[PDB]
């Protein structure tokens, strides 16, 4: 993920290499653009 | 030759490109260059607009020069492909933006059999011009002899080639037909006294994308 | 004893863009959750092809208006992303981080006269090599669709990749005179009482449309 | 293909309407984590450097697609040329405590300092605009400070970056037909 | 054996044909992918250099051999001595990027820096001969370009060659009946 | 602690035909599909056997004429990837950039005069120790073939690799007068009406034909 | 492959160290000298 490339483990634990995330109780771009509409609305001749 | 008096046996070769044939009798084969069969014709540059066009795929002629005693080793006529057409494929070039084929080259040499020297053919992917030195290892390229002890006509096949899928070729030839002197034409006594080459030329797989509006 | 290694020269320098990470100093730090948050996009084409964004006419605005001449051009314009009538497109904006693209490229065109006003239109794609169609005679050659005005309002047409190269490039070249991936050519074939009413054009990316090799351009 | 343009449901055509192929597209160098994800240069000032994204300048790649998110998420690298020992605070702290070394605190080694830092804001997510005055963002919109006898370059990197509601992108405004530059090309 | 010589089809004889026996051959040292993967240097210009293997000049056994094909493919490494931050942009680049340092830029470190680069070019492989203007290649044909304050010295290094279509590869002609050097040998 | 490491004295230097790679900067290029492109080659010495290139004689053309004295030799030459006579060769083009070889070299001998010229032909291999023949008499005694005219235009024969040492240079020294791999003699036995004819000869690698020990010895 | 000559593992994933070749839809010198007359083209005496 990222512009990363090593493919060793990193030295230092995750708790210490970046800020942790937390939960409480998504790509909404990437549905919008999926959800695009490709056909044709009317008869097709030919 | 290996075949069998006069040019024969399995040296009988006829070939067809579309409603065109051309038929010798002192064949001594064809030359596959590079590869026996076309890489890809569909690939992301042309978006699946490109289409076929089997009309064009047939023989054209032209003229390469004439082979005198007083031509020397080394002496060269270059014709670039693909060249002035005035047919269907030459049509073609001012209907279409992108272009591919590939070419089944032809090019003949008639004396008789008392004539001597010997030139070599050869179809050569981008070139403009050889050094003198280049020309010693003109055989690294798809190439045949003309030899008229044993026969007088060359024929090399090649695919399309070139750093593009498809070409533009108002800008740019890939491939150059070369004829080169290797040993100087002796006529003897009963020997033709000058030995015109002439080429027969078909167009091979030709694929067309990207039509242009009329001058209209 | 202990390991030996050989300090290699040419290797070590920071590298702006290198494929490694830091060491930290600072730890055991957890953040508010931001979980389920609105509006979130992974990819800059995601929302390229998703929103499509306005051309630019003579005169700055985002269309052209019916003509009543013998004159059928609407816009005739460079397929290029560097063309000042893509100049205020989100796509342009994008394009200018990457040196090629390839792919479909989609206009869109919206008609906004009366009820009473009424037009039938012509987009065609002209590539390079001859000059560009200056009727829809001539252009009815080349790759082309017309379309009606009515009920819908819009109408959408992908302009095709077409080229020798794989990939194009994004920026154009002080040397090249023509523009070297061709025209868009958009003509009015007739209308009937559409006197001034504008047809509004917009662009978003197709399906295929790729941008490849992140660039650093601008001065300013 | 026809459509009520009205509405904002995207319509996506393909060249299959009139015969052609859609081709298969690879998007990795547009996804937002690995674009943001490489150093950009700011122009430092001579001591106390707040840890700001908002520094980068508007035109960079960086600094340009930044702008392009409302809200957006992070954690850093920076990357510093300096004099002296160069101490970080984490965003809240008072000023005063960027002279006491017990806070990050890394001794000079030419020829510069490279540290990755967590993301420390207050909260869920910063943004690059903020309608609040209406220029100036709130105070903790920052991701703490920094400060060294002497900060000559200071490069900042995003990792792991988050963009939410996207905002104008734009381009060159040419004044002829198309924008043309000088591309790289063999010589002569 | 005798053979029809006018047919391009190869004729390999052996020397079984008069009672010898061929033996075992091992050519990894003619393997194309091998021999081309060593460093060979050119003359820098002093800040901008387009990355262009033609500058190899052609008498050496790197530039020689890529003549010696018409289309080719590699993936790059470059060594260079330099003053000041080495930025390289990639094929397409207008000329400008190579005072952005985001572009993948080196901070000098003595004595040199030595760089992995991707082949960028549009096209599927490049040429060393393209009969275009009938020299000239067109401005395409590049692996990108670099910029320091100063280069002083280049070096290139083609990874994962592959070459199509053999061309011409010319010795020295000699004057006399054999070219005779000074070889290398044990002293007086 | 950490774990620690003797930077070793004599290591680590950049050195240009290293078998290590450089440290990656830009990742995730893909490149346009090459699959299936015609001609390739993966070893040059393919290429050399495959193809066989032209032999220079005196005067600067690529054949021998019959002779018509009482002198039978058509060609006399060193046998040596340096001679004058190879010199417009692929085979001493590849030579020149390894220093030692290796196996067989073919000649190849093609007739182009008439159907009414007819000749007979000699090739001999004679080895270093003993000047080479000048007769086809004092030839026989060496390794040799003999083959006249016909339906086959082309006589191939290989020149035997023959030495003390398992490898021989590819470049002459300028001590050594004489060549130590000995000469190729090419005679005419005698023609039938072939005055002028020419014979066109041609070189090609063997089978067992190697080149090793890279070496980049031009200064131009 | 090449002139390289490490046993052990790069450090860097390929999808850094080198561009990554892609396929549409073969060595060409080598098939051509494998094909080579290498017998006797007539008959053989002694």
């Amino acid at each position: 993920s990222g512009n990363t490339g090593s493919i060793i483990n990193n030295y230092y634990m995750q708790q210490y290499q970046n800020s942790m995330d937390t939960q409480l109780g998504n790509d909404w771009f990437s549905k919008l653009a999926s959800s695009a509409f490709s056909g044709l609305f009317g008869a097709l001749l030919a | 030759d290996k075949k069998t008096t006069t040019l024969l046996e399995d040296r009988i070769l006829t070939t067809r490109n579309g409603h065109t044939t051309s038929t010798t009798q002192s064949s001594v084969g064809v030359t596959y260059g590079y590869a026996t069969a076309e890489d890809f014709v569909s690939g992301p540059n042309t978006s699946g607009l490109e289409t076929r066009v089997v009309q064009a795929e047939r023989f054209f002629k032209t003229h390469l020069f004439d082979w005198v005693t007083s031509d020397s080793f080394g002496r060269c006529h270059l014709l670039e492909l693909p060249t002035d057409h005035k047919g269907v494929y030459g049509s073609l070039t001012d209907s279409y933006a992108y272009m591919r084929n590939g070419w089944d080259v032809e090019v003949t040499a008639v004396g008789n059999q008392f004539n001597g020297g010997c030139l070599l053919v050869a179809m050569v992917p981008e070139l403009c011009s050889i050094q003198k030195r280049e020309l010693y290892q003109l055989t690294l390229f798809p190439h045949q002899f003309i030899n008229p002890r044993t026969n007088m006509t060359a024929h090399i096949t090649v695919p399309f080639v070139g750093v593009n899928r498809y070409d533009q070729y108002k800008v740019h030839k890939p491939w150059t037909l070369v004829v080169m002197v290797v040993a100087p034409l002796t006529v003897n006594t009963e020997g033709a006294p000058q030995i015109k080459v002439y080429a027969n030329i078909a167009p091979t797989n030709v694929h067309v994308a990207g039509e242009f509006p009329s001058k209209e | 004893g202990i390991f030996p290694v050989a300090c290699s020269d040419g290797y070590g320098g920071l590298v702006t863009t290198d494929p490694k990470t830091a060491d930290p100093v600072y730890g055991k730090v957890f953040n508010p959750p931001r979980n389920q948050l609105p509006g979130r996009f992974t990819n800059l084409l995601d929302v390229a092809e998703a929103c499509p964004t306005f051309l630019r006419f003579e005169g700055g605005v985002p269309y052209v208006t019916t003509k009543t001449d013998s004159d059928r051009v609407l816009a005739q314009f460079d397929m290029s992303l560097a063309a000042k009538h893509m100049s205020n497109t989100f796509l342009a904006g994008l394009a200018q981080y990457y040196t090629q693209y390839s792919g479909t490229i989609n206009l869109h065109f919206m008609f906004t006269g009366p009820t009473d006003a009424k037009a039938r239109y012509m987009v065609a794609y002209a590539p390079p090599g001859m000059e560009p169609p200056k009727t829809p005679e001539a252009a009815a050659h080349c790759i082309h669709a017309e379309w009606d005005t009515g009920l819908n309002s819009k109408f959408t047409f992908s302009i095709p990749y077409l080229s020798a190269a794989d990939y194009t490039y994004t920026a154009s070249d002080v040397a090249e005179t023509t523009n070297v991936q061709g025209w868009v050519c958009l003509f009015q074939i007739t209308h009937g009482k559409a006197d001034g009413d504008a047809l509004v054009v917009l662009a978003s990316a197709g399906k295929d449309f790729e941008l490849r090799l992140p660039v650093d351009a601008r001065a300013e | 293909t026809t459509s009520a343009g009205e509405s904002a449901d995207p319509v996506t055509t393909t060249v299959e309407n009139y015969g052609g192929e859609t081709q298969i597209q690879r998007r990795q160098h547009t996804d937002v984590s690995f674009i943001m994800d490489r150093f950009v240069k700011v122009t430092p000032q001579n001591q106390i450097n707040i840890l700001d994204l908002m520094q980068v300048p508007s035109h960079t790649l960086v600094g340009a697609l930044l702008r392009a998110s409302t809200y957006y998420f992070s954690d850093l690298e920076i990357a510093v040329k300096h004099e002296g020992d160069l101490t970080w605070v984490p965003n809240g702290a008072p000023e005063k405590a960027l002279d006491n070394t017990t806070n990050p605190t890394a001794y000079h080694k030419a020829p510069l300092t490279r540290l990755a830092l967590p993301y420390t804001a207050p909260h869920r997510v910063l943004a690059t605009v903020y309608n609040g005055e209406c220029r100036t963002l709130p105070t903790s919109f920052n991701y703490g400070a920094i400060k060294a006898t002497r900060v000559t370059e200071l490069l900042y990197r995003m990792k792991r970056a988050e963009t939410y509601c996207p905002r104008p992108l734009l381009a060159i405004h040419p004044t002829e037909a198309r924008h043309k530059q000088k591309i790289v090309a063999p010589v002569k």
